[PDB]
RNA sequence: AUUUUAAAAUUAUUUGAAUUUUUCUUCUUAUAAUUUAAGUUGUUUCUAUACAGUACUUUCUUAACCCACUCGUCUUGAAAC
RNA sequence: CCUAUUAGCUGGUUAUUUUCGAAAGAUCUCUCAGGAUCGCUGGAGUUGAUUAAUAUAAUUUUACCAGGUAGAGAUAAUGAU
RNA sequence: AUUUCACUCAUAUUAAAUAAAAUAACUCCAAGUGGGCCAUUUUUGGUAAGCAGAACUGGCGAUGAGGGAUGCUCCUAACGC
């Protein structure tokens, strides 16, 4: 016998293989995995790590947040490992080259008629395979409704938690526990 | 292209030469410190003005118990000495700081001054490296040089020549020569232990405690 | 004990048994995992019905080939030996349970002339 | 019958299967209820260096784009 | 790269050479350094000998004087004794 | 030379001093001679007894010195000095002791195993005390006198032992018990 | 079944012999400042401010100050982890900690030490050394400096 | 099938070199080999000059040496009277 | 027939290999054969590290703290004697 | 106190030692568990108990192997073939 953590054999969390059953998904992951292993730049390899990630991790990039994250460099490529989403809120866009797995047909056709113009990945390896000149970027993670309701309970002290409600009203879990009247507040 | 193979050949007889007139100096520097040990020696014996060596500034520590019912404090010391089968053998630089944190295995090891030839013999036929990247080690027999230069080149301790004569005489360079070394795995005792349960110094057989000049016998009886 | 035959290396023959298959008569001799409390089998109780584990895996290099030194494979017609054409040396051709007798025959001298050994080619004759 | 009142034991080997967790130590802690007046001036403070950079970067993004 | 057999580094001569490059001028020297005749040995022995005479009479006065220190506390120690057995 | 009659002791002196700090400037040096079963066992009785009989241990003591210093001739006949002290199971007792072997090394052996055998008083038990000489005509012992008589001589009441090579089970008639 | 603030603190509260009596005036001419190591200990003979049960004797770094109070960030064991607490006591039961003075005179002798030794490129270790092994060096002994010690009988 | 190669050692040279002082003294300038490199190869027999036996493979049945308490379950603890 | 009423209680709960792997503490509870909640565990995932170093450590060293158990005392106080 | 500019405090062995220290950190979902017992040392009640109740660590439980003839807890030692 030995003594050692978990009999010695290293643990490692996270994602392993692909679970999406996309061919073309599938062969992106092939083609990056491929520029990642043999291309020594971090950018292959993060892209071929967010290529498999799932559905939570990538999350959309509105069309608004990504011409302000690509304001101070207008001439470079924005690759994100998420969907392009239109912003109804930005009143006009100017010429930006992106590179995404998706564009909602809205955002594609803003991004068009103001000049620029919508990349794959399989473009992006194409013709920046070290990504020479590319910023990446990702949406909001942890701004979706579920993290909402993670972290300390609802219920610890100074928890910022949404609870797990039928309804939003006066008569919903809003007397005791919640107001100072009613025994304790939070 | 053409050019690379050549420019390749004549590194190996540049590096085989600078180390040609390193291991020159070498055996001069080995043979200088093998007079000048005696010759301070000899002259404690003319007048009663006498001369010696401190601790070794190195020990061999042997473990001797397996690893069931033990404490918790004596598990963290294994564990951070490296000493984790219940036949390993490691190297430990003494000072205040490892002498006291082997106070506390103490009756479950058993440790002595290695002396040159034990330690040749050590790395020689028992000596496996840790070869891959950081913290992907891949234990290995040394069998070569050219992983003891990859890792301690740059740090020009390349070769079991330079790590012997780093590892005997406690020298600038344990921290990436006995790190660098996997945990010696020993074999039992040729002629078998006195009693694993006493200690080498009560005057009943037994085995653990500090041996001393004692553990080389020990040691290339278990290699 | 380990079966050694030229390459080919069989670590353990007389395959395991289930426990009290021998006394109880409606207990199947088919391997069943013992979950039990106090088994002595589940529990590894020294001269007691040992049982399988991965140790005894054979060489994957050696994995499936017979004491032919070569896969089987069983075909059920004619055209159905066409890829062995191309292993003839690595195969080794079973004929179906429920083949009929000239059918049998039929693939057998398409065997024989295709340079494909035959297992059970005395059968149905 | 009677049921075990009390006992620690193999309490802190739980506690060690996850080690002793360490506070995080984060570089900034809240100012909520820390000695106020003083950083409602901090606050102050913080306003009157940002006034300054505005309209200068304000300035220079017009004076540049013309 | 495929894991070969293990060489002896201390056995196999080749291998040894390969990890010690100094090895070889090393067991050179001591091979000839036995092959010294036995003539050599035989005729300077006396002369060592009588070059060794005065550190083994030094050696004789360190050992000496320790005989006189142990003597002196075993008379010391008997004369307290004898002082005290009253 | 034969190990089974064999003990493991050698001379051993090693030479220091108390550690000299600043509250004593210069702690005079000391010393004592014992043997053991080897050095390091020496070393280990030394600073016992250097604990018990003074105030200081190997934390607060240090060295400048060691040699091994063999006898004058190995192979003499010796009549040397030591003292005994051991606790039994309800007091502690004392006494003196000289016995007879080659030279000092194997002059305490034969002593313990006398002392474990007539009061089973183990060697953590057991101080012995003044290496020095003895003479011959002053044993107060009822054997160690006729051991330098003139002229003595004893019979051969000696039982048989054997090589193992020939000690053989199935014998052809039973042997005697006179021999030479 | 009791289990109140003071319970079990018949002799880590009470006075030492001798030393009853409120705090000396001059304890209230302490520096402190923010973010300091402080060490907690209850004065008994103060008893507001007092800091509670199991945080006599710690040490923490100074989180808030106030008129008369300071909030000591106290790292306190429970369970399976460690967590930080605000302990708000008075002046008289917190006294600035000497932990750091270890650290800060060297980080004094950085300035005067390091600063000379680079410009004049000398490469010099600054860590501390543990001091293990007791180098070779020459001594001298007098044959009459070698007294002797022998062993004892028993009486 | 684009490192069982480079070196390492050994042999037969050879060039210069050196030092222990030379038939296992040491280092490249060059050559050609070899393995102690660079995890076992060779020779002779037998199977055997047969198409399944008295041999070889395998299943089964019996012994023999050592070992082996009814499982499932509740239980701190089950072979449990 | 409602009704396959309810049961914090007893018994049972069906293929293989591989990998990880507990608790019998604690808080509250008409609670003490139960439950909820922490704790221990598995799976999933991200951020990290992969740079013999930093984070880190049931470890030691150096520096500095806090204690009133063992011991000691009736001369130092109470309580004894 | 904050901010901005300067200078710069080993970093080419690491502001003490050691460290199969990133097998880390964090998040989510959820199982089982919440009758425990034994050994050394300490200790309360009891004349005492294989008694009742606690502290530390290790085990039994959940675990086989060699030894103690025999034995859930002892010693050695923990387990792929």
């Amino acid at each position: 016998g030995i003594a050692l953590k978990n009999v010695g054999r290293i643990k490692k969390h996270g994602r392993k293989h692909l679970v999406s059953k996309n061919p073309y998904l599938r062969l992106l992951v092939k083609l990056y995995n491929f520029l990642a292993r043999r291309t020594n730049a971090n950018f292959n390899k993060i892209i071929a790590k967010r290529l498999i990630m799932p559905k939570r991790y990538r999350p959309p990039l509105s069309l608004s947040k990504l011409q302000y994250h690509m304001a101070n460099h207008p001439n470079d490529i924005a690759v994100v490992v998420g969907s392009i989403t239109d912003d109804k809120r930005l009143f006009s866009l100017k010429q930006l080259k992106v590179c995404a797995l998706r564009f909602t047909e809205t955002a594609r056709k803003r991004i068009e008629d103001a000049g620029g113009e919508c990349l794959t990945f399989d473009q992006l390896a194409l013709k920046y395979p070290t990504g020479k000149k590319c910023v990446l970027l990702r949406g909001p993670t942890k701004a979706r409704t579920a993290e909402k309701h993670f972290g300390k309970a609802p219920g610890k002290p100074k928890s910022k938690a949404r609870p797990y409600v039928r309804s939003k009203g006066r008569k919903f879990e809003k007397a005791r526990g919640r107001r100072k009247s009613r025994a304790y507040k939070k | 292209a053409a050019k690379k193979i050549k420019t390749l050949k004549l590194i190996n007889k540049k590096k085989r030469n600078d180390l040609r007139q390193r291991t020159l100096r070498y055996e001069e520097e080995y043979e200088s410190e093998r007079k000048k040990i005696i010759e301070l020696k000899r002259e404690a014996r003319k007048n009663n003005c006498f001369y010696r060596e401190a601790e070794k500034k190195v020990v061999f520590v042997i473990r001797l118990k397996g690893v069931n019912k033990l404490p918790p404090k004596v598990r963290s010391v294994f564990r951070l000495l490296r000493l984790l089968q219940v036949h390993n053998g490691v190297f430990v630089k003494v000072n205040k700081a490892t002498k006291e944190m082997l106070k506390i295995v103490e009756p479950y090891v058993t440790y002595g001054y290695p002396t040159l030839s034990t330690v040749r013999k050590l790395l020689y036929k028992r000596g496996y490296v840790r070869v891959g990247k950081v913290r992907r080690y891949a234990r290995k027999k040394i069998q070569d040089n050219a992983d003891i230069s990859k890792h301690l080149g740059k740090y020009n301790v390349h070769g079991i020549e330079d790590m012997v004569y780093q590892l005997y005489t406690c020298g600038p360079v344990f921290k990436k020569v006995n790190n660098f070394l996997w945990a010696f795995k020993l074999k039992p005792p040729r002629k078998g232990f006195k009693a694993k349960r006493h200690a080498f110094n009560e005057p009943r057989p037994g085995d653990w405690g500090n041996r001393e000049a004692h553990i080389n016998e020990l040691i290339n009886r278990m290699i | 004990a380990v079966k050694k035959v030229g390459k080919i290396i069989k670590k353990r023959t007389k395959k395991f048994t289930r426990f009290q298959s021998n006394r109880f008569m409606r207990v199947k001799p088919a391997w069943r995992k013992p979950r039990g409390i106090d088994c002595r089998v589940r529990r590894r109780y020294k001269g007691t019905n040992l049982m399988p584990s991965i140790g005894y895996g054979s060489n994957k290099k050696t994995k499936f080939l017979l004491p032919n030194n070569k896969y089987k494979y069983v075909v059920k017609n004619v055209k159905e030996m066409e890829p062995l054409i191309m292993n003839h040396t690595k195969y080794c051709v079973q004929i179906a349970h429920n083949v009929s007798s000239k059918k049998r025959k039929q693939i057998i001298e398409r065997a024989k002339q295709m340079n494909v050994s035959v297992i059970n080619a005395k059968a149905r004759l | 019958a009677k049921s075990k009142n009390h006992t620690n034991h193999n309490q802190n080997r739980k506690a060690h299967k996850n080690g002793i967790k360490k506070p995080k130590k984060h570089k900034f802690m809240s100012r909520k209820g820390l000695d106020p007046n003083f950083f409602r001036n901090q606050k102050y403070c913080l306003k009157g260096i940002q006034k300054k950079k505005k309209e200068l970067k304000l300035k220079a993004k017009q004076e540049k784009n013309n | 790269k495929k894991r070969l057999q293990n060489k002896n580094s201390l056995t196999n001569f080749a291998v040894r050479c390969r990890l010690n490059p100094a090895y070889k001028l090393l067991r050179s020297l001591a091979v000839l350094r036995m092959r010294k005749s036995i003539l050599e040995k035989s005729k300077n022995k006396k002369e060592k000998r009588v070059q060794k005479q005065i550190q083994k009479k030094e050696l004789q006065k360190i050992n000496h004087d320790y005989y006189k220190g142990v003597a002196k506390a075993v008379k010391k120690k008997k004369k307290r004794e004898e002082k005290k057995a009253k | 030379i034969d190990n089974s009659l064999n003990t493991n002791i050698h001379q051993y002196h090693i030479v220091g001093r108390a550690i000299p700090t600043a509250k004593d400037k210069n702690p005079n040096v000391y010393r004592m001679c014992i043997f053991a079963k080897n050095d390091t066992n020496a070393k280990s009785r030394f600073w016992y007894f250097m604990k018990k009989i003074n105030k200081l241990k190997k934390s607060n003591g240090e060295l400048l010195a060691c040699e091994q210093i063999k006898e004058r001739f190995p192979l003499r006949v010796k009549n040397y000095g030591v003292l005994l002290r051991y606790d039994s199971r309800t007091g502690t007792h004392n006494m003196y002791k000289e016995f007879r072997d080659t030279t000092k090394e194997g002059a305490i052996a034969q002593l313990y195993s006398e002392m474990a055998g007539r009061h089973r008083a183990r060697a953590s038990s057991i101080n012995i005390i003044r290496i020095s000489e003895i003479s011959s005509s002053l044993v107060r012992r009822p054997h160690i006198k006729q051991l330098l008589k003139r002229r003595l001589r004893f019979p051969a009441l000696h039982l048989p032992t054997l090589q193992k090579e020939y000690r053989k089970k199935f014998a052809s008639k039973r042997p005697s018990t006179y021999r030479m | 079944k009791s289990r109140g603030k003071r319970s079990g603190t018949r002799y880590k509260f009470s006075k030492k012999f001798r030393k009853h009596g409120e705090c000396t005036a001059n304890k209230y001419l302490e520096k402190l400042n923010y973010g300091d190591y402080v060490d907690i200990v209850c004065d008994s003979t103060q008893q507001k401010g007092m800091p509670f049960n199991y945080y006599h004797g710690k040490t923490g770094k100074i989180f808030h100050i106030t008129k008369r109070g300071v909030g000591v960030l106290v790292n306190k064991r429970v369970k399976h982890r460690i967590e930080q607490k605000k302990v708000c006591v008075r002046i008289e039961h917190v006294r600035k900690s000497r932990c750091n003075e270890d650290f800060l005179l060297r980080k004094i002798k950085n300035a005067e030490l390091i600063k000379e030794a680079k410009l004049k490129n000398e490469h010099i270790n600054i860590k501390r050394k543990t001091e293990g092994p007791k180098p070779a060096a020459m001594i001298k002994v007098p044959p009459s400096k070698i007294i002797t010690i022998e062993p004892l009988p028993f009486y």
